């Protein structure tokens, strides 16, 4: 990406050989996948599809917190 | 770095100074000691000190005072600087204003320290 | 006496001890807090632990000192190089079988195996082989367990023979393979069963609806009391912000001892549900939200609109004094009588407060050689106070019954079951009245299923002259007793809580009131509540009560709240708030006192203080909190001034003596709204 | 003759004499006057007229002692003043006698479950 | 003013046999024969200076603290010049419930001690400014996280608070998080004083074992 | 003398019976009371998963029923999570005795099953 270039897009494979934490690389290490690893992608901080808690206004169904139910005649 | 010697780096006290993790995985006692030193945390016995160490900036110490419990009855934290910036009206008379920040610079001084 | 307090001497110093203690309770009256597992003081003694292990003069092994008696000029030694190894060896066997389970055990934080490990034990362990691993049992809704974690301490074994009566758990195996449990798949049918969770030192016995919900240390606790009947046990609630987590009992010698029901445990839940918050006044459209000021106006506008003696105010089971004083009095200033009790007996005449308290006491009743029990059974009525009646049984207290033959954990003799057995024991008929007669100590408890019936005035008369002929109440005891089976009945009775004669007389011609207030109640009758008829709820939770309500008021319940009650033995105590009010609601005292601002006739009080003051003004017993008066006896006089409630009404000797409790998980909007309530019921009717 | 040496209304005496130079320097000329600023300060000391140890009296002048340089060096601006000491005193003498006929529990009531904490 | 570079070589050692000894071992008897009506409780404990030895502990009352620390600075024996801090302890439980604790420090004979006087809230404590000079910060910052009136200080204010702050925070009564909070208001235009709202509450987490036995 | 007593004509609330939390097969026998707390009860949550995971998200429990028990032989198995014992659980001593496939026995810390066909049988 030559017009928004982020270091968010790096994998974690590549993460801490680019920042010399470790000296393995996928071209020298084969690295054991977990079958639930999502995959790098840029961030999305300052849009709209950000990460917002749950009791947000930009979630689907904002919850109210009560810890006991109403009585609905 | 040419007489460091091979050894424990840990007090092996293990009602004060917590056990390895795999040792904490493999006994019941180490777990045990894990779990408390964790939450409760070792209780000080009653009594009261001040221990000093010859900070950068001077000597540093902490008055601790123990009631016996596992939280600190009384911490005082005695900081040089705190010392230092009280002088600061007896050296600067006689000197001019370009000379006050040459003053405060050679003292020494960082707030976080100064201001508990 | 021949010396019955020997003098011992523990680490050199000299104490003083009454016979036939053991060294552990010499080493407690020294100021010495000895390490235990297997000891209980309610429990019988076992020694199987061996951690209590001290050093005794001239004796070359270590004593086990919950179970050797101390003797005559005895020298303890408590910190000698032998009594910290025998600490931390015992220590030691108790920790290589042990699972590594502190991370999802949830006794970790108030663990009696943790703290005394860090304290007697070591802090490391030499043992690398394999452990013991056992299967897990089913012992019913309210006991989960991880059998792991068994110390074979038999507290459990022990507590199940000795106070709850079932005996049902057993030790089987041999050596390491001993097992704790039923050997065949039952359930724990005890209603004081969670009590052992709380005997069990490890994590070994657990609260089934508590598990994994909360750690020990984040607990707000409270000392609070028990409403969920009329003993009043003494509890702390704990508490995580505005959420009440679980409930357990605190020690009180002379109510409860240690012990606490299972409905008064784990009702808590029921406080998560159907509960009201908000003001609702009833429109075109049904109840909808309102303010405060418009739903005050509307039950102020009901209030007045109407006659004053088509008014009726009843009061329920959990309301506390200073709401009742309030309800009643502002009744009273718009010119009604007309009050009733959801617990019954409601004209039941209140002169002298021994006649419906028990004059003898909880802890004062184990001085009785003989009991004889009428038409009450104490196993559903006050599981806590039929485990003290049984451990009364244990140590020589016969006891007898007329009424209803039911399970009561220990041996009785069924004298008869009707109001006629109770004429012929009176008489001499039965033989039963020898042995009251020849009794040091008689004592005889009447139930509040006989106080609901009809003819309860006949049937005491009756009480009365056996009490009288058998030397029940004499000069240095009194032995007549009446219990009850709700919180809130007896402060009703102490203040005055009762009908007006011509609220009576309209009753008897049958009038029928507009306006009902209802304080807290759910469970009342339809004589009482008419069709068409103005109905205005306070109370906590959405029940019966609210749904056919056209204004409701919501309040609080008794763990948000500080009110009075007075048990049946009438010691006047208080619960406290642990949690503060939910949503919009309001204190119960203070709905009543902005309510009749708004009628047009204040109460003359603004705080707590003030009508707590004015409770002690109606009758001064009540500014007391935490004691018991004795009350006064006025022998036959008071039967003699109400001898034309026996002429009217007459008695029916062929009625049994019954308890009216049928339902006993589920007795009033509190339990009835409890999840582990009904879990409980469901367990009892898929074992058949 | 005056409890305690006289030394409340010495103080009293002091801070009205510092008065005039408050209203200048934090702009409150048409805000307050002199006189309803002296009746307030003076309404500030009654609070403690039945203090019956004079070390209490001389720790309480010490600190309106502090508090009155604190707003002499200007590290109290004139919001400090409205937030803090002439409003209470409006809100404690213009609720009095109210327009109506409610009592103070039952505003209590209407407000909220529990009291007020602080201001 | 002492401890001058003296030699010029190496040492390695630390004080002298003999003054070693007496500072280590006699100098609480010393100084309560010397002066016994400024001394009224001693406690010898363990060592301000090193984990290795033994160090003393004066209580005095607040009417001869002045003269006992101007004897502790100028005897030829006890030469404690540095005067390291001035603090306060408060015990809620006791009739006077605040210790005024002084550590002083002697360059000549590498040694250490503390003064202590016990005090209530409202009886003064004399200033020791003209003594020693460092006296006067500690003062006002003890002044002002206890409320121990100084008295004779040239100027006793606070030094460590907020401007309008009343109250003394060090006090085992007052509130960890306070009374008030501070936002900026768009209406005022200004930096406002509210009182307190917390969107979490601060969880106490009570994790004391029924068992324990250290605790006093 | 001493009837029994029928506790199936004891009444029970219809909005409180059809609302027990209970258990699938899992660590308990299934249908016995599951512990729960007040979150959620506000938003109208029964579920222990619904109550942090939002979505279509396949959910930590349906990861783990879609591993086979594992057959050990032996009366004992010690389950640490890992190869490495550094890496996983503290060791949890697991009873194999009385388990099969159908109904075998499930580690605490890990969800991993177990059974032994050792028990003479
Ligand atoms: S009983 Fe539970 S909390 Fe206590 S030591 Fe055992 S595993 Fe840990
Ligand atoms: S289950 Fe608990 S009470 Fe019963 S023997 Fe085991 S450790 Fe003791
Ligand atoms: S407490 Fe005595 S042997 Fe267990």
């Amino acid at each position: 990406d030559k017009f928004d270039y982020n270091p968010t897009t790096i994998p974690p494979e590549w993460h801490g050989w680019l920042n010399y934490i470790n000296d393995y690389n996928p071209t020298n290490t084969q690295f054991k996948q977990p079958t639930y690893q999502i995959e790098a992608s840029m961030t999305k901080t300052g849009t709209q599809t950000c990460y917002n808690p749950k009791g947000s206004w930009f979630s689907a169904k904002p919850r109210n917190w009560r810890k006991y139910e109403s009585w609905t005649p | 770095l040419n007489e460091m010697p091979d050894g424990l780096y840990k007090s092996p006290d293990g009602k004060v100074c917590p056990p390895s993790r795999s040792t904490m995985k493999q006994s019941m006692e180490a777990l045990i000691h894990h779990f408390k030193l964790y939450t409760e945390g070792f209780h000080v016995p009653a009594g009261e000190t001040y221990r000093a160490v010859e900070a950068p900036k001077g000597e540093f110490g902490v008055y601790l005072v123990s009631r016996g419990g596992n939280r600190p009855y009384r911490c005082k934290i005695r900081s040089p600087g705190y010392a230092h910036l009280q002088m600061t009206d007896v050296i600067s008379r006689g000197a001019m204003l370009a000379d006050v920040v040459t003053i405060i610079g050679t003292l020494d001084v960082v707030f976080g320290e100064i201001d508990r | 006496p021949p010396s019955d307090h020997l003098e011992v001497f523990v680490n050199e110093q000299p104490v003083k001890i009454p016979k036939g203690s053991s060294v552990l309770q010499a080493c407690d009256a020294a100021g010495i807090d000895i390490p235990r597992f297997c000891y209980h003081q309610r429990l019988s003694i076992a020694g199987n632990c061996r951690m209590c292990l001290v050093e005794v003069e001239k004796v070359p092994k270590p004593v086990a000192s919950c179970a050797m008696p101390a003797g005559p000029g005895m020298k303890i030694k408590t910190e000698t190089p032998m009594v910290k190894k025998a600490r931390e060896g015992v220590m030691e066997f108790l920790l290589i079988n042990h699972p590594l389970d502190c991370p999802i055990c949830d006794q970790g934080g108030e663990c009696d195996l943790q703290d005394q490990a860090m304290i007697f034990g070591s802090d490391r362990s030499r043992f690398v082989e394999a452990k013991r691993a056992v299967e897990d049992k089913n012992l019913g809704p309210l006991v989960k367990t991880v059998m792991t974690r068994c110390i074979q301490c038999t507290r459990c074994v022990r507590f199940a023979s000795e106070v709850a009566g079932t005996a049902e758990l057993g030790v089987t195996g041999r050596g390491r393979d001993s097992e704790i449990g039923t050997y065949v798949e039952k359930l724990m049918g005890s209603e004081l069963s969670g009590n052992v969770v709380d005997l069990c030192p490890v994590g070994a016995l657990t609260s089934k609806p508590y598990a994994f919900t909360a750690r020990s240390w984040e607990l707000k606790g409270t000392e609070s009391i028990d409403v969920s009947d009329g003993l009043g046990a003494n509890i702390r609630v704990d508490a995580r912000g505005t959420e009440v987590m679980r409930i357990l009992p605190r020690l009180n010698e002379a109510v409860n001892e240690e012990w606490l029901s299972d409905k008064g445990r784990y009702q808590y839940d029921g406080l998560k549900h159907q509960r009201l918050d908000k003001p609702m006044v009833k429109g075109p459209k049904g109840l909808q939200v309102a303010t405060w000021q418009d739903a005050l106006g509307a039950a102020a506008a009901a209030l007045t609109s109407a006659a004053p003696g088509e008014v009726r105010g009843i009061a329920g089971k959990l309301a506390d004094a200073e709401s009742m004083v309030a309800l009643m009095d502002l009744l009273r200033g718009l010119g009604a009588g007309d009050l009733a009790h959801e617990g019954g007996f409601s004209d039941m005449p209140a002169d002298v407060r021994s006649t419906y308290t028990a004059n003898t006491t909880v802890q004062g009743l184990e001085q009785s050689d003989l009991v004889l029990l009428v038409g009450t059974n104490p196993r559903w009525e006050s599981p806590v106070f039929n485990a003290r009646l049984r451990k009364m049984f244990l140590d020589g207290t016969q006891v007898g019954l007329v009424g209803a033959p039911v399970d009561l954990t220990y041996k009785y003799e069924h004298v008869g079951s009707d109001p006629a057995a109770l004429a012929a024991l009176a008489a001499g008929q039965h033989p039963f009245l020898e042995r009251l007669k020849k009794a040091a100590r008689p004592a005889v408890v009447v139930g509040p299923g006989v106080l609901r019936r009809a003819d309860r005035e006949a049937v005491m008369k009756a009480v009365h002259e056996l009490c009288g002929k058998a030397g029940v109440v004499k000069e240095g005891w009194n032995g007549f007793n009446v219990i009850h089976d709700t919180a809130s009945r007896v402060a009703a009775l102490d203040m005055g809580f009762g009908p007006s004669a011509a609220a009576r007389a309209r009753r008897a011609q049958g009038a029928q009131p507009k306006v009902v207030y209802l304080l807290g109640s759910d469970d009342y009758s339809e004589e009482d509540v008419p069709e068409g008829a103005f109905v205005i709820y306070q109370g906590h939770h959405g029940d019966r009560g609210a749904s056919r309500a056209n204004v409701v008021l919501p309040g609080a319940a008794y763990t948000e709240k500080s009110g009075l009650y007075v048990n049946f033995e009438g010691r006047v105590q208080q619960t406290r708030a642990a949690v503060p009010l939910v949503g919009d609601a309001r204190e119960d005292w203070a709905i009543l006192r902005a309510l009749s601002e708004v009628v047009g006739k204040r109460l003359p009080y603004d705080s707590h203080a003030a009508v707590r003051a004015r409770l002690a003004g109606i009758a001064p017993h009540f500014a007391n909190i935490d004691a018991v008066q004795t009350p006064v006896w006025l022998n036959g006089e008071y039967v003699k001034g109400v001898e034309a409630l026996a002429k009217a009404a007459p008695l029916q000797p062929s009625a049994p003596l019954t308890s009216t409790i049928s339902n006993f998980y589920m007795t009033d909007a509190i339990s009835r709204a409890s999840r582990t309530m009904a879990k409980c019921i469901q367990a009892r009717q898929q074992t058949k | 003759k005056r409890l305690f040496g006289g030394a409340a209304r010495h103080f009293y005496f002091e801070i009205c004499r510092c008065l005039p130079f408050i209203q200048r320097l934090h702009k409150m000329e048409e805000m307050v006057s002199l006189k309803e600023l002296r009746a307030i300060v003076k309404e500030k000391f009654k609070e403690y007229k039945d203090v019956k140890d004079g070390r209490v009296v001389d720790l309480l002048i010490f600190k309106g002692r502090e508090e009155i340089e604190t707003y002499l060096l200007m590290h109290k601006q004139r919001h400090h003043v409205v937030t803090e000491v002439v409003e209470p005193y409006y809100a404690k003498q213009r609720a009095v006698k109210k327009v109506t006929t409610n009592s103070p529990f039952l505003d209590s009531f209407l407000s909220s479950g529990y009291a007020a904490i602080g201001v | 003013g002492y401890a001058y570079a003296r030699k010029t070589t190496d040492k390695d050692y630390i004080a002298s046999e003999h003054m070693q000894a007496f500072g280590n071992t006699q100098l609480t008897d010393y100084i309560i024969k010397t002066v016994p009506k400024f001394v009224k409780m001693a406690v010898t404990g363990p060592a301000q200076s090193s984990v290795l030895y033994q160090e003393p502990t004066i209580y005095t009352t607040p009417e001869s603290l002045v003269p006992l620390m101007v004897f502790l600075r100028d005897h030829t024996n006890t030469q404690f010049k540095c005067l390291l801090d001035v603090t306060a302890v408060d015990f809620p439980e006791r009739a006077a419930r605040f210790e005024v604790v002084y550590h002083l420090l002697s360059p000549r004979w590498n040694n250490r001690i503390r003064v202590k006087v016990c005090v209530d809230e409202v009886t003064a404590v004399p200033t020791l400014c003209k003594v020693f000079n460092t006296a006067n910060w500690f003062e006002r910052e003890t002044w002002d996280m206890f409320g121990v009136f100084f008295s004779g200080h040239p100027d006793l204010r606070r030094i460590l608070t907020d401007y309008g702050f009343t109250g003394h925070p060090l006090r085992k009564d007052f509130p960890m998080t306070g009374y008030q909070e501070v936002r900026y208001d768009y209406g005022k235009k200004r930096v406002v004083s509210e009182p307190l709202e917390l969107t979490q509450e601060f969880r106490y987490f009570d994790f004391n074992s029924p068992w324990e036995t250290l605790n006093r | 003398v001493v009837p029994t007593f029928d506790w199936k004509k004891v009444p029970v609330p219809s909005t409180t019976a059809k609302d027990i939390p209970v258990t699938v097969k899992g660590a308990t026998p299934a249908g016995d009371l599951r512990a729960t707390s007040g979150l959620g009860l506000g938003d109208g949550i029964k579920n222990h998963t619904d109550k942090w995971l939002d979505g279509d998200k396949k959910s930590p429990m349906e990861y783990i029923n879609e591993v086979a028990p594992i057959k050990v032989k032996g009366l004992v198995v010690a389950s640490y999570g890992s190869d490495d014992p550094a890496l996983g659980c503290p060791v949890e001593y697991i009873n194999l005795k009385g388990t099969s496939l159908e109904n075998p026995a499930v580690c605490k810390y890990t969800g991993n099953r177990y059974y032994s066909d050792d028990w003479k049988g």
